[PDB]
């Protein structure tokens, strides 16, 4: 496949925002549970704070009180359970287009080099010099003058 | 200055929290002023030294599993440090085997846990070193935890500390 | 008067620091691809490696504690402003998530092939039962196939020379 | 026990090194031994922390020797152990004599009579080791070793591990 | 289907009728859905329309500052049964009720009822809102991981890598000239 | 055209030198121009503040060289403000900067000659 | 740098050798653990990006 810089450009941003996304979703809820953890302790939540947040709330304005235990009921075990299922479904077909993506990426990238390398063994004989280069990646380089003749 | 032979003084016992005249607390830095004594934990060690010698190997250029660690950390002992570094890679590596955390965020996160402690900085190095079970193993293996640190937060802070180490 | 009591101790501060530990590497994901040029592939995959570790870490820590987290329900305070702030609260408990994530759940749910709606319950839980005997078949299959197989000196340099330098020959 | 300290130390510099960058020799000089040095006044040097800024002030020449006498001011990381302190370790040697167990960049001997007495040698065993009712000491194994006396000269430093106190032996 | 807790509950309409204060909270409360038609509460309305131990401060302080709550819960301890009280108020606007069932004296709570601006909220417990969070996070760094995927390429010639989308003397000439 | 008029007045208070005499004040610019050498326009945003950079076109042939825009273009407006009279000052540094690199190119022949 | 490639091969085979079975092997319905449905996503992101 080909793929253009403006493609590169819309991939680069989009994966941009949703880890903008990542991100604020995970420090709202880790601003969450230091405003909670506030309220009991003081100490070790208010490093963690956003100074935006002091500046608007104040801290230890959370409370938490117990209800009772309570037996989860099967109606949502079988519901999770079947969820489950399909969420290890649909991973497993996921899988199975990457892994099969991926070997037709491989097994091209082999095709051609092996092409190369039958190149290289019909091109070149014993008696010639060859020795890697950089220009950083690495090239074969024959050594063909008459300096060391 | 007075010219005193002053020859009579205790020994340095970690557990009496004697460590010398040129272990105090409060230490002079170049700059002029005392500055609290710095003890690092092994894996406070470890990510200062490293953090170290990778500055090091970006001004020489301008001018995670333990097996892949190891290699990583030897490499860059062989790319930044010259001769007589036996000593530093023992250490490097006597650091890698007994690493309690990896990255910098719990380590960070593990003193800022110990700060509010408010313990001397030698002992709260020394449970951040010592990878202790219970409150009386700590407080027999450190006799400087001895009338210190209730036995309760003694006890949260260990098994914290326990869910704190990964790997 | 009031009293924090109903707050949890070591499951909150825990996975406070956990998930402190996985924005922190979000950060460093976020400054280290928000340049133009992206940085070598390897750094990147071990900083994806390390936050899937972290996050793997996170549910660990929540599953673990799964009881006693059910079971202490949050509500804010009178030092709260509920009047100029309540829109700072609301998406604070909030735990209805976002569209995305739970209309790919429920594609997710009609994708599995069997559902509740049409289905008796019992019918469920042995096909769950069938299904849980068919994963212990398989790895006991992939056990079975995996344990099937396994998985100098010629002379003395310095002699010679006292030989051609003073007449002694090598002693053997 | 790791710690982080601001040393001195005069170097003297050999007139030849007197060159127009004559800060970057003084530097190395002051690297090749430092870092892995033993002192016992600081315990084992480490590493020279702070590179980039040294405190490299006027040296003084020597009146008849001809060197420059730099007092250099640093910032290193050093291992200064100390009695009554508890640190771990491998082993990496073994004899009937005992133990030396590797801490840090030290290696500190832990004697025969420093054993509970159901630890006894065992030669025959390749590689020797000490052997127990419960387990076993051998080389390349992981020990907690309290650390109750330690002798330091002017560039040596050398300490008498235990293992008898309870909740110490091997991790 | 929502289920009881992801839903905000108001009766602006009630209102505009009655209007909520610190007393109408209980009849406000029982026009929710969160309020349990077969509680204890609901019959000694019924009934009554037709210092003390075994209580916490914050909800002393509530009976010592309000009456109507006093003989509500003295009106409730003949009783036995799930019941509605006030834990704590901050007028002019903000509530809270908790469910807390009542026997003989042993009494438990249960789930919290939190009111902001006159608007009902079921007081959600931390689990599934930090489960939600996580929702939101994994999901995003899927799509992240997914949409960064397709521009790695590897070769064997080099490592593993991206794919590729498809006048240095002139400050010595600047340097020179001055 | 008004900003035609306005760096044309803006000449009107300063003396033009010899070499720089030959200007077309066209597109919204004035062209200072020497033959041969190079052609240099410039404007200005009002009367009381000096000019800015705009373009600067070499008329030797070595054309289309590569310049270094915004250091020529910093240093430019550097000498612009700074020196009492601006033209003569960013005649004599324009002429001095082409011949070095007449010079370079001159030097670059000579090796090349080995 | 000959050595290295045998404990290269042995590494990348020993896990080869134990990465899909247990890849089958965590697809284990129970009421290890999953309470919850945050262990339902992370198993199931973690295997297609993990493994």
């Amino acid at each position: 496949t080909v793929m253009t810089q403006e493609q590169f450009v819309k991939r680069r941003r989009d994966m941009l925002e949703h880890i903008n996304l990542a991100m604020n979703e995970s420090s709202l809820a880790l601003e969450f549970v230091s405003l909670l953890l506030s309220s009991v302790k003081e100490s070790t939540g208010m490093s963690s704070m956003s100074p935006f947040l002091r500046k608007v709330v104040k801290p230890s304005s959370l409370n938490s009180d117990k209800i009772p235990y309570v037996a989860p009921t099967k109606k949502e075990y079988i519901e999770l359970d079947i969820l489950n299922k399909g969420w290890k479904l649909q991973s497993l077909n996921e899988s199975k287009d990457l892994l099969r993506a991926s070997f037709n990426k491989l097994s091209s990238i082999l095709q051609n080099e092996h092409d190369y390398w039958n190149k290289i063994m019909q091109s070149i004989s014993n008696k010639d010099v060859i020795f890697k280069i950089r220009d950083g990646q690495k090239l074969l380089a024959i050594k063909y003058g008459y300096e060391d003749s | 200055r007075r010219r005193r032979l002053k020859k009579v003084e205790e020994e340095e016992n970690a557990a009496t929290l004697q460590l010398g005249q040129e272990f105090q607390l409060k230490q002079i830095n170049h700059q002029g002023e005392e500055e609290e004594l710095i003890a690092l934990n092994l894996s406070e060690a470890r990510l200062v030294i490293k953090e170290a010698l990778v500055e090091r190997r970006r001004a020489f250029k301008r001018s995670e599993t333990r097996e892949k660690e190891l290699e990583s950390i030897d490499v860059l002992l062989e790319q930044t440090t010259g001769g007589n570094n036996k000593d530093l890679k023992n250490t490097m590596q006597y650091l890698t085997n007994f690493s309690r955390f990896r990255d910098q965020e719990t380590v960070g996160a593990v003193i800022q846990l110990l700060k509010s402690t408010g313990l001397h900085p030698f002992e709260v190095a020394q449970l951040g070193s010592l990878a202790c079970d219970t409150a009386d193993e700590a407080k027999t293996l450190i006799p400087s935890l001895n009338n210190k640190i209730s036995d309760d937060e003694l006890e949260r802070i260990l098994k914290e500390l326990s869910n704190l180490e990964t790997l | 008067s009031f009293d924090f009591n109903g707050v949890p101790g070591q499951a909150l501060d825990a996975v406070r620091m956990r998930l402190a530990q996985l924005t922190h590497s979000l950060r460093r994901i976020r400054d280290e691809m928000s340049k133009a040029e992206l940085p070598q592939w390897y750094t990147l995959q071990s900083q994806l490696n390390v936050t899937l570790s972290q996050l793997v870490s996170v549910t660990s820590t929540l599953q673990h504690f799964q009881e006693t987290l059910d079971s202490t329900v949050v509500y804010p305070l009178p030092k709260f402003p509920t009047t100029s702030h309540e829109s700072l609260v609301t998406t604070l408990l909030r735990k209805k998530n976002i569209p995305e994530v739970d209309e790919w759940m429920k594609y997710v749910r009609e994708t599995s092939g069997v559902t509740t709606a049409l289905l008796k319950d019992e019918e469920i839980e042995k096909l769950l039962q069938q299904d849980r005997e068919i994963t212990n078949w398989a790895r006991t299959t992939f056990r079975n196939e995996y344990g099937k197989h396994d998985f100098s000196k010629p002379f003395n340099v310095d002699d010679v020379l006292k030989f051609t330098f003073t007449g002694e020959k090598p002693i053997i | 026990m790791f710690f982080i300290k601001d040393l001195s130390l005069n170097i003297t510099l050999h007139p030849s090194f007197f060159g127009p960058r004559m800060k970057q020799y003084l530097k190395t000089k002051l690297l090749e031994e430092v870092e892995g040095s033993c002192t016992g006044k600081f315990g084992y040097i480490l590493c020279v922390l702070d590179y980039d800024n040294i405190d490299i002030q006027r040296g003084r020449i020597l009146p008849t020797d001809g060197s420059a006498e730099f007092n250099v001011k640093y910032r290193a990381v050093v291992f200064k152990p100390f009695k009554g302190e508890v640190v771990d370790g491998t082993v990496v040697s073994c004899s009937q004599h005992g133990f030396e167990v590797q801490v840090g960049p030290m290696k500190v001997f832990v004697t025969k009579h420093l054993m509970p007495q159901d630890l006894t040698f065992n030669a025959g065993s390749n590689p020797p080791s000490y052997q127990s009712s419960e387990d076993v000491i051998t080389i390349k194994s992981r020990i907690r070793v309290k650390i109750e006396g330690c002798i330091s000269q002017v560039s040596s430093i050398h300490a008498i591990g235990s293992i008898k106190e309870d909740y110490l032996g091997a991790i | 289907v929502t289920p009881l807790d992801e839903l905000q509950w108001k009766s602006p309409e009630w209102i505009q009728v009655f209007g909520l204060r610190t007393e109408n909270v209980l009849d406000y409360f029982a026009e929710s859905p969160f309020f349990d038609k077969t509680s204890n509460n609901q019959v000694i309305k019924m009934q009554r329309q037709f210092e003390f131990a075994y209580v916490d401060p914050a909800r002393r302080q509530i009976l010592f500052k309000y009456p109507m709550y006093m003989q509500l819960e003295e009106e409730l301890m003949k009783l036995d049964g799930t019941e509605y009280v006030l834990s704590s108020v901050r007028e002019p606007d903000f509530w809270v009720i908790r469910k807390q069932r009542r026997t003989n004296p042993e009494i438990i709570p249960l789930q919290d009822y939190y009111i902001i601006g006159a608007n009902i909220y079921q007081s959600p417990t931390i689990f599934k809102i930090v489960q939600s969070r996580l929702m939101s996070t994994s999901y995003h760094l899927n799509s992240t991981l997914e949409s960064l995927y397709d521009l790695i390429e590897f070769q064997p010639s080099q490592g593993v890598h991206y794919k590729v989308p498809t006048t240095e003397m002139l400050d010595k000439l600047m340097v020179t000239s001055i | 055209k008004d900003l035609n008029l306005t760096v044309s007045i803006k000449i009107a208070l300063m003396n033009i030198p010899k070499p720089l005499n030959s200007y077309h004040i066209k597109n919204g610019r004035i062209y200072f121009t020497v033959p041969n050498e190079f052609e240099i326009q410039l404007s200005t945003v009002n009367r009381q503040s000096p000019l800015f950079f705009v373009d600067l076109k070499l008329l030797f042939n070595t054309n289309n060289l590569p310049l270094n825009k915004p250091r020529l273009e910093k240093l430019i407006n550097e000498i612009l403000l700074k020196s009492n009279d601006p033209l003569l000052s960013l005649y004599n540094f324009l002429h001095k900067y082409v011949l070095t690199l007449q010079l370079y190119m001159v030097h670059r022949e000579f090796l090349k000659l080995a | 740098s000959n050595q290295a490639l045998y404990e290269k091969l042995e590494q990348t085979r020993t896990i080869l050798s134990v990465k899909l079975a247990e890849l089958i092997n965590m697809t284990t319905i129970a009421d290890a653990q999953e309470n919850s449905e945050l262990a339902v996503a992370t198993t199931s992101v973690m295997m297609v990006n993990n493994q």
